[PDB]
């Protein structure tokens, strides 16, 4: 939420867009990427970390 | 029983429950029932050793029972498996 908070807020800046924005959409890939992984260890994928796959 | 009309306690009793199983059909399907009405390391060797060792009164005490074992049995201990990964 942070970072759609100051994407949007670059985009409206006085004197031009910001020049991140593309630093910022790489910013969201990893951060939902870390999620999914965290979201995945919570939900068992922790308690079953020592069992072959 | 007595422990079970008594969390600890009742994994306790389970324990004991599959140790006398092993010790020893019937009483194998019983003890699949309670486990099955239940449904970390150690309750899951008991469940395998359990697998590893799985008639007409047998089927019939089932069939009390539910009112297809075999099948039941290895979903519950699929069930306890992930149960176990997840913790």
């Amino acid at each position: 939420q942070v970072l759609t908070q100051i994407a949007g807020t670059g985009a409206t800046l006085r004197g031009g867009a910001a020049s991140d924005a593309e630093e910022i959409a790489s910013l969201r890939r990893t951060v939902k990427g870390l999620k999914r992984s965290v979201d995945m260890l919570l939900g068992g994928e922790m308690a079953r970390m020592s069992f072959f796959r | 029983v007595l422990s079970q009309f008594y969390d600890r306690e009742d994994w306790g009793q389970a324990l004991r429950l599959l140790l006398l199983l092993i010790e020893f059909h019937y009483l194998v399907l019983l003890v699949a029932k309670f486990l099955y009405p239940i449904f970390e390391d150690s309750v899951a060797t008991v469940i395998e050793v359990i697998e590893t060792k799985w008639s007409n009164l047998y089927e019939t005490i089932i069939e009390a029972d539910k009112s297809a074992t075999l099948l039941k049995n290895l979903r519950k201990k699929l069930n306890f498996k992930l149960c176990q990964a997840f913790m």
